[PDB]
């Protein structure tokens, strides 16, 4: 058997809209869950900064820098562009 | 510049003395105590604290104040402030050396570790070159790890002498982060090396010890690599940015300093308070960190020292780092004022040298003119005209150095100009400008032009100057820079002017032609079948601006007087023009109207087109330019263009589908011509499915299959078209554009009207991405053409789904090796250039670089300027010893070998003279001595070469310029000819010197020429061939002496750069990663750009390391003699000849449990050991290919291990060859080590490394016994691995003609000089596979540059950019900051002689215009009144 | 792709390492 | 028409051929500062600061914007805005130094944080001029090199005349037969 | 068979009767086109005098 | 005689861009590759609002 | 001139530079098997008397270092046994001009 | 292209639980040589066992799809000459229509 043709389309996946967001929603939804903790772990005895998700998603679709904020370019530069309104076709 | 006069004297920079800041000076220079880290707010009060930035330094707020220095903001370079560090630090960049130095000296007493005593040392202490005398001394001390107290002197190794004391062991050292750690030994002792200590030691290093190590007692002691006082750069270095008021935005640098300052304080405060001993060194590192991360921020010690927000930070270094930064981004290339740029277009009405500028720009760009009596009138006029009417101005300036904004200034209309004032005026018609298109890699990418203000917003240029810029009008933006001085505009006028550029030095030929319409039309206008009547004939005549106003007498008169196209076009061709051509069927009556004759500027016969009027060598242009003057030439395009263009405008020209449809039958005739080519394939299809296909040298049956199919279909296309091409009448536009050559090739005809063709990917026609097939619309394993990618339809019928799709894959290819080629191309291009900058022909006619080092003692080894050269032929070389005599041989003593009196005047009164047959012979024995000389040089036999002075023409002129008649006899004394042609050479001086050495080099740089000369000015030639007369002759001699003298090179010409450009230009156009061989694997060789990369790089592991070896003299056509040596070279190993290895259990060494083996054994016993057998069957077929005999084989194996392993073996006659053997406490295990040791470390016949080798029948050309040059083929072997050193010392080869494409070796073996030879040879080829000529001299220079030095100096950061060349120059390439550091480190000193050196100091660099000084001879200034 | 992400996918993500040491039920998209 | 560049009949250029519209659109907001300090949309003038623009404010109304009909040009202002700093610093927005035209539509809206939000749209008309780029649908890009009129343009007995003239030399080597065939 | 296995593949190529050399002035030359320039100019076409050995470009 | 499936119409192997080119099956493959990079630089009616 | 066969003891070789003026050289056999200097590419070099050199310089305004160099260990440098300083006059064949002088100092 | 599209991502089990009830012999109890013509079945890159005579197992799935019982997106391939059954659900598979 010859080697495996790395460039056979049937083995190439095209991560579209959903999938992409999906990724984001996860990693994000977790930072929320690990912050919901910080409320209970201090309750010596309404704690949901929903902004986290909301802002995150913007940032991403905003720029295109998926993987997130902080001190890291971490993301794939170039996703999410500005639609072309040059012509209908285009 | 900078406004405001200053008593100060004005000088230039001559040297650049790089050094290092001694803390003492840092303070000295400093003006700011710089204590506080804050910026301003005197508790919010806006100003600046006597703390950071301005505790006197420069300022802001538009306030003079700068320590009274005033001058404020602009006109005041900040001043340096200092900032005392609490505890010494490392210098980020110098950590490297600070370490190594320690390794070179033991602490405590701090002294060298190897005196004059140790011998290996001395040999170092002598190398003058602080750069290596160091990395040497170090290589010798990184090892000594004990400060020896006593060592044996120069006498007895029994008596010990003492030097410096204390042997305290020296610690080995390793770099951890920004600190140095060393260990002492018995179970190490790891302690950190406190900077405070290192410093000390260094401080204690001796004077002679400094020096010995790469240092300097005055400008750079090592003790100064450790920072003690930090110089604080002033504002202009780290400028802020204000958003009016209350809004300040400071610079990164200002911040670090802050942090450095903060950090510093928090440290000091810890040594004057509760000092928790080792809790301090926890913040001492912080200092070190900042004080380090400030200069550099791109280290290996990860922490990027980010600045809140994730912003990296801008390390000082980060600023200089090449491209987009200080050195390469602001100095080597600046943005500039007085520049413009827009879309361009074509104007068939401008002159070549002109450039139509649109008004808009003219009114915006200003040339500062000086008010002078010559102009005052005209000048003031503009001033008045304002800056809105065109011919106007927009600023006036008085001696008081002050601007007058003519667009405002109440006194606008007023103003009385003044002698000595200036008037920045609008650019007006005819101002000299620097036009240009990017990218620029050609002298001809920036040529001066005559301005010509015009309407509409697009720069206008002449078509024929399109290629030099290589631009199209598809929206191509071009630039434009406007000169500023009078001398400046003169450098553009007298040097960079379009017409001055018509002949290209990197191809010794015209670089500007005649295109499209003009060209495509000048032909339609030429034809014999083209007649023009009165009315029009006139308008044309008129159109030509120099028309002597003489209606030329009509070619025809009879009933209706007409004129021929050729006739009037001729009006465009000046007088004194002469041009002979002869294409194919040409015969001074050329029926097909081929070739072309032009006399005294009149087309006598022949159709004009590309060949005649293009950028061809001996074309119309080439002539005119060399015959009349650059001027006359440019002016020529015009005329032609105008005349032609006009006629075309009225004859009209088109193109359409009708030009792509061919004669009905020629379509079918093609169809079947395709089908027939399908069976001729099908046949070879089954004939290969039935295993009846000769493998062929072509290797691999399959590989050999394709090469037949392809070759069959292509053969069909090309030819399928050859049908349409001939069926397309002489009235088919497409064909016409092709004939005239304006546009199109016959291919384009095929692919449109006949048939596209077979597509391809890496060579191998469309592959099988679809498991054993092409498209899912195909049946598995279909090798037919319609599936491997063959487009049968013509672009006219249109491809099919499949065709279309493959076709795609096929095209889309280029569009890729262009995306990658482009990536590396650029880099090459630059390096070359950055390597030969400083190389220019000096005044002695030498060719040196910024140092003084020669690199040619004569540019191109001939002192000729590329511009003046062409392919003339050396008649002397080619031809049989028979004809040569029948041509140059003159015997005055012989009825049949003397000049027939019907030629010479004094012909009959010669036949016999014995005093002349002394000369007449001296000549012959010379043309002869010549013939030999040449054949010893141009072995190939090649007679055509690039040589100054075209003598073929110089005579053609001499011909019809005196209207010489081939009837009456000459009048030349045979003494006249010979004795003159002899004096001629006496004057073709290239060098001049008053001494021998030089006057000898002269005769050399002249040689190759004269031979052509004498070849031409042969007494038998001069008279019987071209009837010259004393006059004509004496003329011909005159011009030659000049045309030659003019052909020389001008002591200035920056050839280095020229050379460079000329290789990279074509380098850029080279195809990438092609391999036309693929489809025949194993015959694969590296060619193209990746190769050229390989070169310039001076790479060891080349992809293809071949080496061609030729046989010994006689032994040539000896077919068999071939393999006889093949197998005498091609490395052969047992492993290659074996078919298996088996371990058996045979305990009876007197019988083998194996049947087939019996007979053997029996034989080795008629005429202790181990029971473990190892049997090796071998391949018969493999024992002949590379001759061999059982005996030999084993015989070797035996003398391989010797007496300690019993071996045996069948006989060359057994149907099964074999080799049995046993050993002699674990026998199996050891009998496997000997299983390998038997396959890979065992050689039989051959040389190592050299795998495969093969035979080839090359066509060599060689001296026939009769004299002629003939093809005497020879067999040769081409390696495929390389070890010259030894394949050379093999019998049968001619170790004189051996050659390895790996010049790297051919240099180690044969010796540098030959190396070069290879080098140059390799390079020439790379470039020559594209069919890209490049005048020797260039590559020559490049090559010479690489070599010289010693061996092979690469064209890369790792090479030429390390040389004895000054800083800044190297500073300007890949290693910038790094370089500088280790510059001020070793106290470098810069000549400031290298272009870059000056461009960086904005001074005039010694270059052509600057290769000399000018002066006023007051004494000659007097006699001039 | 979006539809899918919203309708299904969206829900699946929320339900995994959700529950803590508090749980998360269905999800609404206004 | 030589080397990738055509001759476009001016006459038809006038009859409307290839005329294009072009809308651009600036935008600004009244930035806010928690400690109550707001920018504003007024038509200021001197009064302490001096920090304004060279442009002619005189085209503004009183709300700090321009109104449709207006005809802007050089660096004229288009939006008036002031920031109170401790008091007249401009934050107005000029029409891009190189453009010019007619305002076309403006609009003030609120931005979540209750800020004033404006979007000015200046429209211009561009006519096929010489330097301008054109192309068919077979990578046959070219520019104009000059405009002629029915008089100068070549004509067909039928009477008709060309809107455009391309050079035949843009055919062979490029072998685009579909262009040729579309015709 | 071993002789055979010793000879170096022969690049076999066609010769067109409408293509000409600059030295050996003969109509026996081979060619192969590649896409050297961008998609706006197309087809470079390199020639090779299959008899005398010169090579060159057409654009 | 094994045809498992059939193609609706070949044209569908193209993308937006090309789909507009008339007779793309009559030009050097590269020409269509450029034209599908310019119809993007052209003008028209990108919507009607 | 000493001609070893397989090799010399590193203990041995370190005795050559111990008896000046006299000088010693060392060549392997497999080395001298073929005279490289006969090779198509290698062109004839030539030694120059300490005068023909003090001249070459003078007549070219050359500073010792500005001269093209040859490796002490350069095949031909050995074949003519040069010393740190001696200069060789490489005279080759040129397609520009039949002959072409050139030089090379010895580093 | 125009017609092309993309997988969205279906669910396995309704095909897994479907298979082992029509032939597939779970991998837990597999015995090599006992079954040489073993056309081991694959789904979304997993080996859920093998299955004897597959000729039918195939045209059963195909018509199971062509009715809408198995999402028309999902792809299943029979590599006869290698005795393998490739079934995919994966989200990201470009696919046309025929
Ligand atoms: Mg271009
Ligand atoms: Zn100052
Ligand atoms: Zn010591
Ligand atoms: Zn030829």
């Amino acid at each position: 058997k010859d080697q495996d043709d790395r460039d056979h389309f049937g083995k190439k996946r095209l991560d579209l809209a959903g999938p992409l967001l999906a990724q984001l929603f996860k990693t994000l939804f977790k930072k929320l869950t690990k912050d919901i903790f910080r409320y209970m772990q201090r309750t010596v005895e309404l704690a949901i900064n929903a902004k986290t998700i909301t802002s995150g998603l913007k940032y991403a679709l905003a720029t295109g820098n998926w993987g997130e904020q902080k001190k890291a370019m971490s993301s794939r530069a170039g996703v999410s562009q500005v639609l072309n309104r040059y012509t209908y076709s285009s | 510049v900078g406004q405001q006069y200053s008593s100060a004297p004005l000088r230039t920079v001559k040297e650049v003395q790089f050094g290092l800041f001694s803390p003492e000076e840092v303070r000295a220079i400093s003006v700011a105590k710089i204590r506080f880290p804050e910026t301003m707010d005197e508790t919010q009060t806006r100003a600046k604290i006597g703390g950071l930035n301005d505790p006197r330094l420069g300022s802001i707020d538009r306030n003079l104040k700068c320590q009274t220095c005033q001058e404020g903001m602009n006109e005041c370079p900040g001043h340096f402030g200092h900032i005392d560090l609490a505890k010494p630090v490392f210098h980020v960049g110098f950590i490297a050396k600070i370490k190594k130095v320690c390794e070179c000296v033991c602490m405590h007493c701090g002294k060298l570790l190897l005196d004059e005593h140790n011998e290996l040392m001395r040999q170092a202490l002598a190398i003058k070159d602080s750069k290596k005398r160091f990395a040497a001394i170090w290589t010798l001390c990184k090892t000594k790890m004990v400060c020896e107290t006593d060592v044996p002197s120069e006498d007895d190794p029994t008596q010990l002498v003492s030097r410096g004391g204390c042997g305290n062991t020296q610690p080995t050292i390793r770099k951890d982060g920004l600190k140095l750690v060393g260990s002492w030994k018995d179970e190490p002792e790891l302690r950190v090396l406190s900077t405070e200590e290192i410093l000390n030691i260094f401080k204690h290093i001796s004077v002679k010890d400094f020096t010995s190590l790469g240092f300097n007692e005055v400008f750079s002691r090592p003790e100064w690599m450790i920072l003690t006082c930090l110089p604080v750069p002033p504002p202009p270095v780290r400028p802020s940015i204000s958003f009016n008021e209350s809004q300040r935005g400071e610079d990164d640098l200002t911040f670090k300093l802050a942090d450095i300052l903060k950090a510093n304080i928090s440290l000091e405060t810890l040594e004057h308070n509760g000092a928790p001993h080792h809790a301090i060194e926890e913040a001492e590192s912080l200092l070190q960190f900042h004080v380090a991360t400030y200069m550099d921020n791109d280290i290996a010690g990860q922490p990027q020292a980010l600045q809140k927000s994730g912003r990296p930070v801008k390390s000082i270094r980060a600023r200089l780092k090449g491209k987009e930064g200080r050195i390469r981004g602001n100095l080597m290339g600046k943005r500039v004022d007085f520049s413009a740029r827009t879309v361009i277009s074509g104007d068939p009405n401008l002159e070549l040298d002109q450039v139509g500028v649109p008004k808009s720009i003219a009114k915006t760009l200003t040339y500062p003119e000086v008010v002078t009596p010559y102009n005052i009138d005209r000048l003031t006029q503009l001033v008045r005209n304002g800056p809105n009417e065109h011919p106007g101005a927009k600023y006036v300036i008085r001696d008081s150095g002050d601007r007058i904004d003519l667009r405002y200034s109440k006194r606008a209309g007023d103003i009385q100009l003044q002698y000595g004032w200036k008037v920045e005026r609008h650019i007006m018609d005819n101002d000299p400008v620097l036009f240009n298109r990017q990218p620029s890699l050609h002298k001809m990418s920036m040529m001066a032009h005559r301005v010509k203000v015009i309407p509409y917003s697009t720069f206008r240029l002449n078509l024929s100057v399109t290629s030099p810029y290589n631009a199209d009008f598809d929206g191509d933006e071009m630039n434009l820079h406007v000169p500023q001085s009078e001398e400046t505009r003169a450098e553009l006028s007298q040097l960079c002017a379009v017409p001055l550029q018509i002949v290209s030095p990197q191809s010794n030929k015209p670089c500007m032609g005649i295109v499209q319409d003009t060209l495509c039309g000048i032909r339609k206008l030429t034809l014999r079948d083209t007649f023009i009547e009165l009315d029009q004939v006139l308008n044309m005549l008129y159109w030509v601006p120099d028309w002597d106003g003489v209606i030329p007498t009509p070619a025809i008169i009879k009933p209706k007087p007409l004129w021929s196209g050729k006739q009037i076009l001729s009006v465009a061709i000046p007088n004194g023009i002469h041009l002979q051509r002869f294409d194919e069927g040409t015969t001074l009556l050329s029926p097909k109207d081929n070739g072309m004759l032009i006399i005294d500027g009149q087309i006598i016969f022949g159709v004009v087109e590309k060949k005649t009027v293009g950028s061809s060598n001996g074309g119309l242009i080439h002539v005119v330019t060399r015959e009349k003057g650059p001027q006359v030439c440019a002016k020529l395009f015009g005329n032609i263009q105008k005349v032609v263009n006009f006629w075309l405008l009225h004859n009209g020209f088109s193109t359409g589908i009708g030009d792509t449809i061919a004669d009905g039958p020629t379509m079918r005739e093609i169809t079947e011509t395709i089908a027939e080519a399908k069976k001729k394939v099908l046949d070879v299809t089954k004939e290969a499915q039935a295993n009846l296909l000769t493998a062929k040298h072509g290797m691999t049956l399959r590989e050999s299959f394709e090469d037949n199919v392809v070759r069959f279909l292509n053969e069909a296309r090309d030819k399928a078209g050859r049908l349409a091409e001939v069926n397309l009448k002489d009235l088919n536009n497409v064909k016409q554009m092709v004939m005239a050559g304006s546009k199109g090739s016959f291919i384009n005809i095929a692919q449109m009207s006949a048939c596209v063709g077979q597509q391809s990917v890496e060579g191998k026609r469309i592959a099988f991405g679809f498991v054993d097939r092409t498209l899912p619309h195909f049946s598995k394993d279909d090798y037919s053409p319609e599936s491997k990618g063959f487009v049968e339809n013509s672009y006219l019928r249109g491809l099919t789904p499949q065709e279309f799709f493959f076709h795609a894959m096929g095209g889309r290819e280029g569009l890729i090796d262009t995306a990658v080629k482009t990536a590396e191309t650029g880099y090459i291009q630059r390096r070359l250039v950055k390597a030969l900058e400083d190389i220019m022909v000096h005044y002695d006619n030498t060719t040196r670089n910024s140092l003084g080092n020669v690199i040619q003692f004569i540019y191109g080894e001939d002192g000729m300027d590329a511009a003046h050269i062409e392919k003339q032929s050396l008649d002397t070389i080619g031809g049989s010893d028979a004809a040569f005599e029948k041509r140059y041989r003159v015997d005055l003593l012989n009825t049949d070998h003397t000049l027939d009196p019907s030629l010479l005047e004094s012909g009959s009164e010669i036949l016999g003279d014995l005093k002349l047959q002394v000369l007449l012979d001296e000549e012959y024995k010379q043309l002869v001595k010549d013939r030999k000389f040449l054949r010893e040089v141009f072995v190939d036999g090649e007679a055509n070469w690039p040589l100054p002075v075209n003598i073929r023409r110089i005579i053609q002129n001499a011909q019809q310029t005196f209207h010489i008649d081939h009837t009456k006899p000459s009048d030349l004394t045979i003494k006249d000819i010979v004795l003159g042609v002899k004096d001629l050479q006496e004057n073709l001086l290239v060098l001049r010197g008053k001494n021998e050495i030089i006057q000898n080099a002269q005769r050399d740089a002249v040689t190759l020429f004269c031979c052509l000369l004498r070849s031409r000015l042969a007494t038998r030639r001069v008279l019987q061939e071209y009837r010259l007369t004393k006059q004509a002759f004496d003329w011909v001699l005159s011009n030659i002496e000049a045309q030659f003298l003019r052909s020389v090179v001008h002591p200035g010409e920056m050839v280095g750069v020229l050379a460079a450009q000329s290789i990279g230009e074509p380098a850029t156009q080279m195809t990438l990663n092609t391999f036309h061989f693929a489809g025949v694997a194993s015959k694969k060789v590296t060619s193209g750009v990746p190769r050229l990369k390989e070169i310039l790089n001076v790479a060891k592991n080349m992809k293809t390391p071949s080496l061609t070896v030729y046989l010994e003299p006689g032994h040539a056509a000896d077919q068999e003699q071939a393999k006889l040596i093949r197998s005498a070279i091609e490395h052969t190993t047992l492993k290659s000849v074996t078919i298996a290895s088996e371990i058996y259990y045979d305990p009876d060494p007197r019988s083998t449990v194996i049947p087939e083996d019996e007979e053997i054994i029996q034989l080795h016993f008629s005429l202790q050991q181990s029971p473990w057998l190892l049997r090796l069957e071998l391949d018969r077929a493999a024992m002949n290919d590379k001759d061999l005999t059982m005996g030999q084989v084993g015989e070797r194996i035996k003398q391989t291990f010797k007496n300690d392993l019993f071996v045996i073996w069948s006989e060359d006659n057994d149907e099964k060859l074999i080799i049995r053997c046993r050993v002699v406490a674990e026998e199996d295990h050891m009998l496997k080590k000997i299983e390998n040791t038997m396959l890979e470390n065992i050689t039989l016949r051959g040389v190592e490394n050299i795998e495969r080798v093969v035979m080839m029948k090359y066509d060599r050309k060689v001296p026939s016994p009769t004299g002629e040059y003939v093809k005497e083929p020879e067999w040769v072997l081409e390696t495929d691995g390389v070890n010259l050193s030894e394949v050379m010392t093999v019998p049968g080869i001619d170790p004189t003609r051996i050659y390895t494409n790996s010049f790297i070796d051919i240099m180690e073996v044969l010796g540098i000089e030959a190396g070069r030879a290879a080098l140059y040879k390799e390079v020439y080829n790379v470039i020559a596979s594209d069919g890209s000529y490049v005048n020797y001299r260039h590559m020559a220079l490049l090559v010479d540059v690489m070599t010289t030095q010693g061996g092979l100096t690469s064209v890369t950061r790792h090479g030429f950019n390390r040389s004895n060349t000054g800083a800044l120059m190297r500073c300007s390439f890949e290693e910038t900051v790094e370089i500088l550091f280790e510059a001020g480190a070793s106290a470098e000193l810069d000549d400031c002689r290298g272009v870059s050196e000056n461009v960086i100091l904005g001074q005039m660099a010694p270059i052509g215009t600057g290769a000399f000084d000018v002066m006023i001879d007051e004494e000659s200034l007097v006699k001039y009144m | 792709s979006f539809n899918q992400f919203v309708d299904y996918t969206l829900q699946d993500i929320i339900c995994e390492d959700s529950t803590l040491i508090i749980s998360f039920g269905k999800i609404y998209v206004t | 028409n030589q080397e990738d560049s055509m001759i476009m009949n001016q006459s038809s250029i006038d009859r409307g051929l290839f005329r294009s519209l072009f809308f651009r659109s600036y935008m600004d907001q009244e930035k806010k500062y928690g400690m109550s300090i707001t920018e504003t949309f007024e038509k200021p003038q001197r009064t302490n600061t001096l920090r304004m623009k060279h442009g002619t404010y005189d085209k503004l109304d009183d709300d700090g914007l321009i109104a449709p009909g207006v005809r802007v040009s050089g660096e004229d202002v288009i939006i008036g805005k002031t920031t109170p700093i401790s008091s007249k610093r401009d934050a107005s927005t000029p029409l891009r130094s190189t453009e010019n035209g007619i305002v076309d539509q403006v609009l003030v809206t609120t931005n979540q944080d209750g800020l004033k939000f404006v979007k000015v749209r200046v429209r211009t008309t561009k006519i096929p001029q010489i330097g301008d780029k054109f192309a068919s649908r077979h990578g046959q890009k070219g520019t104009i090199g000059i405009t002629y009129r029915r008089e100068d343009m070549p004509f067909t007995a039928e009477g008709i005349v060309p809107d455009l003239i391309i050079n035949p030399h843009a055919i062979p080597s490029r072998m685009t037969v579909a262009h040729l065939i579309e015709c | 068979q071993n002789l055979y296995n010793a000879q170096g593949a022969t690049i076999e190529r066609s010769v067109t009767d409408r293509f000409t050399c600059g030295k050996c002035k003969e109509k026996k030359v081979s060619y192969y086109q590649l896409q050297t320039r961008s998609a706006d100019e197309p087809l470079t076409t390199f020639c090779t005098c299959e008899a005398c050995g010169n090579r060159w470009k057409f654009s | 005689t094994t045809f498992t499936h059939c193609e609706i119409h070949p044209s569908m192997i193209l993308g937006v861009a090309a789909s507009i080119i008339p007779f793309p099956d009559h030009n050097q493959s590269p020409r269509n590759t450029y034209q599908s990079a310019m119809g993007k630089q052209a003008m028209g009616v990108f919507l009607t609002n | 001139i000493f001609v070893y066969q397989n090799n010399i003891t590193p203990s041995a070789m370190k005795l050559v530079p111990s008896i000046p003026p006299a000088t010693i050289e060392t060549f392997n056999e497999a080395a001298l098997v073929v005279n490289i200097t006969h090779h198509e590419l290698v062109p004839k070099h030539i030694r120059l008397s300490s005068d023909e050199k003090r001249e070459l310089l003078k007549r070219y305004r050359l500073k010792e270092s500005q001269l093209p160099r040859i490796q002490r260990a350069d095949p031909v440098a050995l074949y003519l046994g040069l010393k740190r300083g001696e200069v060789v006059k490489i005279i080759r064949k040129s397609e520009t001009s039949g002959r072409y002088a050139s030089y090379r100092i010895c580093m | 292209s125009l017609m092309s599209c993309i997988s969205v991502g279906t669910d396995p089990m309704p095909i897994i639980t479907f298979l082992s009830e029509w032939g597939m012999e779970p991998l837990e109890d597999y015995v090599p040589h006992q079954s040489p013509d073993a056309t081991r079945v694959f789904v979304n890159g997993v080996w859920h066992g093998v299955h004897r005579n597959p000729a039918r197992l195939m045209e059963t799935l195909r018509t199971l799809r062509r009715k809408g019982d198995i999402n028309p997106e999902v792809s299943m391939i029979r590599d006869i000459r290698e005795k393998e059954l490739k079934i995919f659900t994966d989200a990201g598979r470009v696919y046309r229509p025929l």
